[PDB]
């Protein structure tokens, strides 16, 4: 479909994208193998 | 006390009764929480999950 | 202009309930139509 | 495009490690779980004293 | 900000991996999601008897 | 900020590349030679809107012109196949040019980095290394051979077998550039894949192979241009970024080297700002039996090609 | 006043995706993600 | 993920612009179609470990299966000046093989963003306009003629005489594309730089000349191959740039507008998602008096040319 049967804006998918974001930065803060 | 009555004991309290009930009428949610609890289950085996619904 | 927004709103399989449409409404140069959102979408609590 | 690859072809190794682990971790547990023989009491502990 | 792309690529294969290991295991997550549709409730013995 | 001269710009191979190198952003100076017909082709260059300079020379007396203060000469002179040659006539030519072109290097500016494109390339590096010695200003650190074009095939034919990320695929190749002397280092291929024993043999041939599919599909028009011209740029700019200073600079290439008991090989090797600066030799620890014995079976018709250059090379005049 | 006029109708864009519960069948997916990495930067300029 | 479709990628420019749309990261197939000798292109192209395929077609009875699903048409077939040959038999040759393919295009694929490269464009766009039009499908507003040529060459002789940034030097350029039909408003360049009359004079005769400099430098070897290879190479890039949502895609072209009396003229157009989308008519607002009667005496000409155009492409068969 031109993404008709998506599902925006409810619970968890905000607090995943938060958590997601959180992760990233503090993995990428204390960087100063694992990582490529 | 079996593990029956200690699963019954914690659904009483984290969870809130409800009238007028209703479910979810889209399926896709149910998808997302299939995937989500499963990833959770197999990777991060030293964190409880909560019933899905 | 409103009866574009009729239309347009009439057009669709499943839209909100048109209850009126009112032409200049209490001398105000303007319309007012109105629009009640079906019970499902709100008892589902997200949107598509 | 700029960006070459990224975090490990390793680490999805390790990953696959435990997500295997786990997988054979619950079909172990699935089928040996329950097998009772006995639980008798113990009160003729000799080893104490005889 | 030059940090802004580093991020969508690791988000990007993460995503790669997972739909390439939910591929293989699509049957489970079928089954699963069966179950979480007939029994309106999961929890985790359910769910680990699903796993097989 | 760098100079790249190549000798032999008005060629099949000689349009390509000179327009992948003026508007690369490293070049800015660009010293075209032919003998022939190079007026055009720098007439054609100057009108594009880069700011890498591009001058022409005619003849062999403005040689001497053509090689001054320049950092990178490529040499991709040589005819191409005519009907009715055989080996000899078309490797006396081809070889009789690259000899004149590395005297004309030698005696103007030696040093420089030296690509050398011409075919054989398994019997040229070992004539041009000659030809340098006979003038006592060799550097092999500073000759290279340009092998890339069966990298780049590798890697085209991996990715469309597995299915994988283009831009992340790699795959080592070594011995030399001829036939049965490439031997792709597939169990190495950038990500980890796993390959099957009929997959294993069908993309080596296949990459063995793919310069006769190129050639005969052709239908006698010559030999492959715009892959090679795309070997030659990458190799052109790969080189000048390790002029630069660049610590990263990996690339696959046909140099002296002391990996097995031949003069010369192709592997691996990490270029620094006086040309080579390592030569990887892991490429050759950890391979298979079919690799093994691949390698093996071509290192005997290496030292054959090697014996062959080396022996025209020291011909009297 | 739009039943015996014959409009031109639309299709369903709020049709919900939902899974047969007790049909014994393997539901296919198509075979990615699809979402796309943003990663757009041009490329170094000339004389460098 | 777009697809292009070059008609006659087998001779001079064909292979230098299929090797550079090979290059773009925009481009996701490539049709090569010549009626001989394009599988060697195909079969150099497919070496490169690039993620754009290339397939070839043989013969008009394959010109149906060439053009399905094209988003853009490329036509550069036509062939070079021959010594001997008049504007008559050349002119011919080429406006009915670009019949021919227009011809196919129309039948196949009438929403392709179609580029036309063979010359003469001022001459050549309105047979296509009236072919395309006999069908009943013809669109204004994706028919475009490159003229990118001028605009890279004015570009270079302003670096090259006023020694500005050659990456920040732009002249808009209207008229045609042949003679003295070409006018570059050298009065708004960007940056600004103000020029002196004779510098003025001799810019508009260089950028008017440079095609007879080129194809005499030559020596009768042809025209040029790579400049316009690059022009066609950053036209299809823009327009498939245009053709993403891109909002800034401003491009020089020769178009089918409505600026002056004539039906086709060469301006500053803005390109989107469904075509031409807007035509920039201040190009016309401000100029100079030497513009002016530039702009006065090559509108003769161009109509001349428009009008044996559709002459020529009216003609019964």
């Amino acid at each position: 479909p031109d993404e008709k049967n998506r599902i925006t804006s409810y619970g968890f998918v905000e607090n995943d994208s938060d958590l997601v974001h959180g992760l990233l930065e503090v993995q990428g803060a204390l960087v100063g193998t694992l990582l490529f | 006390i079996d593990t029956n009555t200690i699963r019954s004991a914690l659904h009483r309290q984290t969870w809130d009764l409800r009238s007028q009930v209703r479910s979810v009428q889209d399926h896709g949610i149910l998808f997302y929480q299939i995937g989500r609890a499963v990833a959770q289950n197999v990777l991060i085996s030293n964190c409880p999950i909560d019933p899905i619904s | 202009h409103e009866a574009g927004h009729i239309v347009l709103a009439h057009l669709f399989p499943r839209f909100d309930w048109h209850a009126f449409s009112q032409l200049l409404p209490g001398g105000k140069e303007t319309a007012v139509s109105v629009f009640y959102p079906r019970e499902d979408m709100v008892d589902q609590g997200y949107t598509t | 495009p700029m960006e070459t690859q990224i975090i490990s072809d390793d680490t999805w190794k390790l990953v696959d490690e435990i997500w295997d682990k786990k997988v054979e971790e619950i079909k172990a547990e699935a089928v040996i779980q329950i097998e009772e023989e006995k639980k008798k009491p113990q009160i003729l502990m000799a080893t104490h004293f005889f | 900000l030059s940090n802004g792309f580093f991020r969508s690529n690791t988000r990007s294969e993460s995503y790669q991996y997972l739909s390439n290991l939910f591929i293989s295991n699509g049957t489970l997550l079928d089954r699963m999601t069966k179950t979480l549709l007939k029994k309106r409730w999961l929890f985790s013995d359910e769910m680990k008897i699903g796993f097989m | 900020s760098y100079k790249v001269a190549v000798l032999g710009a008005a060629g099949g191979i000689g349009q390509p590349l000179s327009l992948l190198i003026k508007m690369s952003p490293l070049v800015s100076t660009l010293h075209l030679y032919d003998i022939a017909n190079v007026k055009g082709v720098a007439a054609d260059l100057s009108h594009c809107n880069t700011p890498s300079q591009v001058r022409d020379f005619t003849g062999p007396s403005e040689l001497a012109d053509c090689l001054k203060d320049v950092n990178v000469v490529v040499i991709p002179a040589g005819v191409p196949r005519k009907p009715g040659m055989t080996r000899d006539d078309l490797f006396n030519i081809n070889a009789n040019i690259v000899k004149t072109l590395v005297e004309a290097v030698a005696e103007n500016c030696p040093n420089a980095f030296i690509h050398i494109i011409s075919n054989p390339v398994n019997s040229t590096v070992p004539i041009a290394a000659e030809v340098l010695k006979k003038k006592g200003v060799y550097d092999p650190k500073k000759l290279f051979g340009v092998t890339t074009l069966d990298v780049v095939r590798a890697n085209t034919f991996v990715s469309q077998k597995k299915n994988l990320k283009l831009i992340d695929v790699d795959v080592p190749v070594i011995g030399g550039h001829a036939g049965i002397t490439i031997l792709p280092l597939l169990s190495k291929t950038k990500p980890s894949v796993n390959f099957t024993d009929e997959e294993i043999q069908e993309l080596t041939v296949r990459i063995q192979n793919a310069g006769t599919e190129v050639v005969d599909a052709k239908a006698g028009a010559g030999s492959a241009t715009l892959s090679m011209a795309y070997a030659a740029a990458r190799f052109v700019e790969s080189s000048l970024r390790a002029l630069d200073g660049d610590g990263d600079v990996y690339e696959c290439s046909f140099v002296e080297s002391t990996l097995t008991d031949l003069p010369f090989f192709a592997s691996r090797v990490k270029i620094g700002k006086n040309g080579l600066e390592a030569v990887i030799e892991s490429d050759l620890q950890g391979l298979t039996e079919y690799e093994q014995k691949a390698l093996e079976a071509l290192k005997v018709e290496l030292k054959a090609s090697i014996d062959k250059g080396v022996a025209f090379a020291n011909k009297p005049a | 006043k739009m039943k015996d006029l014959s409009p031109l109708m639309f299709e369903d864009f709020v049709k919900p995706f939902q899974i047969n519960p007790d049909d014994e069948e393997l539901l296919p997916h198509k075979d990615r993600v699809s979402y796309q990495p943003v990663d757009l930067r041009a490329a170094p300029l000339h004389r460098s």
